[PDB]
């Protein structure tokens, strides 16, 4: 503790991300709603847009 | 800052990883060059300004 | 991990150092975040951790 910062320890947490080529298992807080079909609306589908 | 000492270093082999030992900083901050390449390429003289 | 201060911008795409080349090696297309704090008063003993 009396080292100088920079020599100091640090906690590091690398979150590696996989893209979306498989079904998707890891998706945050968004509901779901209804399956429109036959009418142009805009859609999500697990982030693409 | 008024008198800034100034050093000049040649005729001598540089091992710039060896700096991280020596003072308590962060980074690294480097304008032309990276600090990654830095033992790679090489350089007539160095001057040291503190 | 725990990693000392000087050397948390060894953990990014592109570079090499000792940790980056010997320990701990990310991708050059990689697709994440690096999250890294302090922990001078949970990894810091006067005796030396
Ligand atoms: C600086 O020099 C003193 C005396 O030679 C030595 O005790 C100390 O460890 C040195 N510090 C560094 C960072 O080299």
């Amino acid at each position: 503790p009396t080292y100088g910062v920079g020599h100091q320890p640090y906690r590091v947490v690398v979150l590696s991300f996989e893209l979306l080529h498989a079904p998707a298992t890891v998706c945050g807080p968004k509901k779901s709603t209804n399956l429109v079909k036959n009418k142009c609306v805009n859609f999500n589908f697990n982030g693409l847009t | 800052v008024y008198a800034w000492n100034r050093k000049r270093i040649s005729n001598c082999v540089a091992d710039y990883s060896v700096l991280y030992n020596f003072a308590p900083f962060f980074a690294f901050k480097c304008y032309g060059v990276s600090p990654t390449k830095l033992n790679d390429l090489c350089f007539t003289n160095v001057y040291a300004d503190s | 991990f725990v990693i000392r201060g000087n050397e948390v911008s060894q953990i990014a795409p592109g570079q090499t150092g000792n940790i980056a080349d010997y320990n701990y090696k990310l991708p050059d297309d990689f697709t994440g975040c690096v999250i890294a704090w302090n922990s001078n008063k949970l990894d810091s003993k006067v005796g030396g951790n």
